[PDB]
RNA sequence: UUAGGCGGCCACAGCGGUGGGGUUGCCUCCCGUACCCAUCCCGAACACGGAAGAUAAGCCCACCAGCGUUCCGGGGAGUACUGGAGUGCGCGAGCCUCUGGGAAACCCGGUUCGCCGCCACC
RNA sequence: AGUGCAAGAGCAAAAGAUAGCUUGACAGUGUUCUUCCCAACGAGGAACGCUGACGCGAAAGCGUGGUCUAGCGAACCAAUU
RNA sequence: CCUGUCAAACUCCAAACUUACAGACGCCGUUUGACGCGGGGAUUCCGGUGCGCGGGGUA
């Protein structure tokens, strides 16, 4: 049953929300690899009305270069509970955010035969909290 | 088989009725013909409804009128014992009016004009303003209320 | 009416229930018919192409060859005789 | 699901198996579909036709039964797509089925693919399909030629006990040879 | 103007606002009177009952409902009853205030269409039909003829 | 069909939920990036290569009706509406009789948790 | 939601969004429907072909302008290929 | 949750009925030649009323 059934760390996204960058090489060192840019939708006040547009970068980082990023990511937050999801996720900071879930997720993202994950093969926040606060820290 | 009697005249009457009376041969008032029982034949006796008087009628009665008012398909004959016999399959009228009664053939199969031209009845009729569960004489009747004006048109 | 274009009028017969709603199964759009046989003519609203004016719809032509991909249905609007050019995805077999 | 009004997709669709859209395209030729499909461990190559209840199946061909000639290696590589593409490619021939059209359902167009790989063996079984060569692979990595290399950065073998070690993309051509005259099912 | 002018159910149902503007605002007061903080859980229910297919100007209905409701101050201005108009001046009426040229009148009202034995008024009293003296001054007020009907009362 | 591929009808098949199933035909998750191929960044996906592990997802199998949907009994209802007819009634609006058709809402009880085709396969 | 604009209608592995590439909004000639139900009538419009030249795609295939129904004009004279 | 009402430019429903094609019966046509085709000559394009269904209008 279980092994099929524990956590584990799929992709740690790490964004700097700018309004208009130069920030990008900041996090390609933070992390290890190339950022991306992050257009934005919908002309506002913020003297922002341009539809395609770089106001900020993202990172992506699977497996590895995921961990050895929360190495150092996690130590440098506090929070835990209410800043949870409710499938098991958690955005601390700068952002990074911590997607997590169960070993047969391939199913809900190929190509073929997709599906979407069930109620119960879902991660729950607490399930969340456990397999993290066991690796390096405390909850709440 | 029905005894089919048109009772009202042609002025005014919508002309898909009139056709279909005069698809089952009849062309005047009182004019009678005799139609099978079919589904094809019920759905025309029923447009026709309002202005004829139909009904199954009595062996008796079918032969009364027969004897009166049939006709060979062409000229004066009179359709008679004789006649039916010397012209048709069957022996004599009561031969032919149980055929006709059992829907076993048609005026026409034995030679004779479809239609029965029936006199005006005698004692005059209910009335062609109501329908006969209305004290009038249209619609469709009771053998016994299709013999009572067949016998008074004989 | 108010106006006289080809969709005058149509807004019922060429609108789906919502439920037959999104395109339609291709089986029916790739059915073959030989010249000879009695087809319904019925625009499906999920189907742009291959159509026919409006007024025909409800029509049971004979196919009588073809154009391209599409259907030559031989129809008699009224008194008069007609050939429609119409595609599978709007024609069904009689009977 | 949530009222009268609410509409529900074909089920081969709710099930994400087949492109309706690329369906009628396919369709449209007119001819047979030469149904390129693969598994995790397996290829299959069918010869599809249209009928009254649903497709028709009239040649088919597994990577599986392709040991039942003589296959001692993996089924989920490049030489096994070809084989079972020619060897469906011949059972369709021998059906009396002459040329078709390459669904390779919702898979990816990606050059020198398996499913290429079994469009260039039911081609050269003696199936005419439309194609485009320089979308194929170049032949060496069609016999196998990639893993072999693959096998060679060794240090442990490629194949957990299977067949030999340093694999054979020659086991690739006994088998082609063989599948290019007489023997059963073909 | 005369109810004769738009009493018939003659006229197609004009109703659409999102295609009528200028619509008079109506001029019934409350649709629900008497204690409506309680619910019908009285002995005696009355009912008005029109007799005839018509339409009703908000005119008559607000005169045929103060009218009674007024009078069942015969009981309180607090008194324990609940009495209901159930009907709305839905259907929109014109008037064409040119001669015959361009006719298609000008919004002038609304008025309720009650088809005939349709209850207009509905009242809940305990033994103490003051009620029924309420609606022969209501149905006094409205174009039909109509009918005091009593539903839950066998006290007799 | 002890798990597959292509489909037709396109919810009777949707939504939600329970139980069962794999040293193997198998499908998957799964393991892994030298290649073909790939991410405006990530072998996530795609593509390729492969079996250390697993039946927890998916999937297949058996089942539940609470919602959505399909059809049926009984009631509503031969009611509403209506094709044909009337020297029937009504001040009139309109109604009635005869004849041929005939509903919707809702309630109560059943049904429905897909059916079928081709191919492949201990 | 979006799809340029009235209103009604179509669309979800798209008919919408992004990216890239491209100019088929190509030359020629037809069939049919419409304009004008039925039922004659022009310009215009549309759908569906064929010939020729192209674009894109692995390919089936899609492109006879923009999802569909409005955005159009005889002779005479002029200018232009 | 409870409770009170509507729609020519609403529709989860849904008639009667109208209508395309086919078969059956009926009627009609093959010396009264139908169905159809070609051609000569018109007249006609002020209509009205009853009933059913309407739209406008206090009527
Ligand atoms: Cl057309
Ligand atoms: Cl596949
Ligand atoms: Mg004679
Ligand atoms: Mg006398
Ligand atoms: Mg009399
Ligand atoms: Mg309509
Ligand atoms: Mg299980
Ligand atoms: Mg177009
Ligand atoms: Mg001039
Ligand atoms: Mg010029
Ligand atoms: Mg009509
Ligand atoms: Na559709
Ligand atoms: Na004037
Ligand atoms: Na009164
Ligand atoms: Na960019
Ligand atoms: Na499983
Ligand atoms: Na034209």
């Amino acid at each position: 049953f279980h092994e099929m059934r524990e956590p584990r760390i799929e992709k740690v996204v790490v964004h700097m929300g700018i309004g208009h960058a130069n920030a990008e090489d900041i996090l390609g060192e933070i992390t290890g690899q190339m950022p991306v840019r992050t257009k934005a939708k919908r002309t506002v006040g913020e003297f922002d009305i341009r539809e395609g547009d770089p106001i900020g970068a993202k990172v992506t980082l699977r497996d590895e270069m995921a961990e050895e990023f929360l190495q150092t990511a996690l130590p440098l937050a506090e929070l835990a509970t209410s800043q949870f999801d409710d499938t098991g996720n958690f955005s601390f900071g700068l952002d990074v955010t911590v997607n997590l879930v169960r070993p047969g997720y391939r199913v809900a993202k190929r190509d073929k035969a997709s599906r979407s994950i069930p109620t119960k093969h879902r991660l729950n926040p607490a399930d969340a909290v456990a397999f993290i606060e066991s690796t390096y820290d405390v909850e709440v | 088989m029905h005894a089919l009697v048109q009772l009202r005249g042609e002025v005014n009457m919508h002309t898909d009725i009139q056709d279909t009376l005069e698809m089952l041969n009849i062309h005047h008032v009182n004019h009678c013909t005799l139609v099978p029982e079919t589904d094809a034949y019920r759905g025309m006796v029923a447009k026709v409804n309002d202005f004829v008087a139909f009904g199954e009628p009595s062996q008796e009665t079918l032969e009364t009128v027969l004897a009166t008012r049939a006709e060979p398909l062409e000229g004066d004959a009179d359709v008679d014992d004789e006649w039916v016999a010397e012209h048709t399959d069957y022996d004599d009228i009561s031969g032919l009016a149980f055929a006709l009664l059992s829907e076993e053939t048609t005026l026409r199969e034995q030679g004779l004009s479809p239609t029965l031209r029936l006199h005006p009845p005698r004692g005059g009729h209910d009335g062609v303003k109501h329908p006969v569960k209305e004290g009038g004489q249209l619609g469709k009747h009771d053998t016994e209320g299709i013999d009572d004006l067949l016998e008074a048109m004989r | 009416p108010s106006s006289n274009g080809p969709l005058e009028g149509t807004r019922g017969k060429l609108k789906n229930k919502p439920r037959d709603r999104g395109t339609s199964p291709p089986q029916r759009a790739v059915e073959e018919f030989d010249d000879g046989e009695k087809v319904h003519l019925k625009i499906d609203p999920s189907v742009p192409n291959g159509r026919f004016h409006p007024r025909f719809d409800g029509q049971t032509g004979t196919v009588e060859g073809k154009q391209g991909d599409a259907y030559k249905v031989d129809i008699v609007d009224g008194g008069k005789e007609k050939t429609i050019i119409v595609t599978a995805a709007h024609l069904r077999r009689q009977e | 699901a949530t009222g009268p009004r609410y509409k529900v997709p074909m089920r081969r669709r709710r099930e994400a198996r087949t492109d309706y859209h690329q369906r009628l395209r396919l369709l449209k030729s007119g001819k047979p579909r030469l149904v390129a499909r693969k598994s995790n461990k397996h290829v299959r190559a069918q010869l599809v036709t249209l009928g009254p209840n649903g497709d028709d199946t009239l040649a088919s061909a597994h990577s599986s039964d392709l040991a039942e000639y003589g296959w001692e290696a993996p089924t989920g590589n490049m030489p096994s797509a070809y084989l079972t593409g020619l060897l469906a490619g011949l059972r369709a021939q021998e059906a009396g089925v002459e040329e078709a059209v390459l669904d390779i359902g919702l898979n990816s167009p990606t050059p020198g693919s398996k499913v290429f790989a079994i469009q260039e063996g039911a081609i050269d079984a003696g199936l005419d399909i439309p194609h485009n060569d320089d979308v194929l692979a170049d032949w060496q990595r069609t016999r196998g030629a990639h893993i072999a290399e693959y096998d060679e950065q060794l240090e442990e073998p490629l194949y957990s006990g299977d067949f030999d070690a340093a694999d054979l993309p020659e086991h690739f051509d006994e088998l082609r040879e063989t599948l290019l005259d007489g023997d059963i099912e073909l | 103007k005369p109810g004769a002018m738009y009493r018939n159910s003659s006229k197609p149902a004009y109703t659409r606002r999102e295609y009528i503007s200028g619509i008079p605002g109506k001029k019934i007061a409350q649709f629900d009177m008497g204690n409506n903080g309680a619910g019908p859980t009285y002995p005696a229910q009355v009912e008005l009952v029109v007799e005839k297919p018509v339409q009703i100007r908000h005119n008559a209905l607000e005169a045929a409902r103060v009218a009674a409701n007024r009078y069942v101050q015969n009981s309180g201005a607090a008194a324990n009853y609940k009495f209901r108009i159930r009907k709305f001046p839905f259907h929109v009426i014109r008037e064409n205030k040119d001669g015959m040229r361009a006719p298609f009148g000008k919004p002038v009202g609304t008025a309720a269409r009650v088809h005939g034995a349709n209850h207009i008024f509905i009242a809940w009293v305990n033994p103490d039909p003051n009620v029924e003296e309420a609606w022969r001054r209501a149905k006094m007020k409205v174009t039909p003829t109509i009918n005091i009907d009593s539903s839950p009362a066998g006290n007799a």
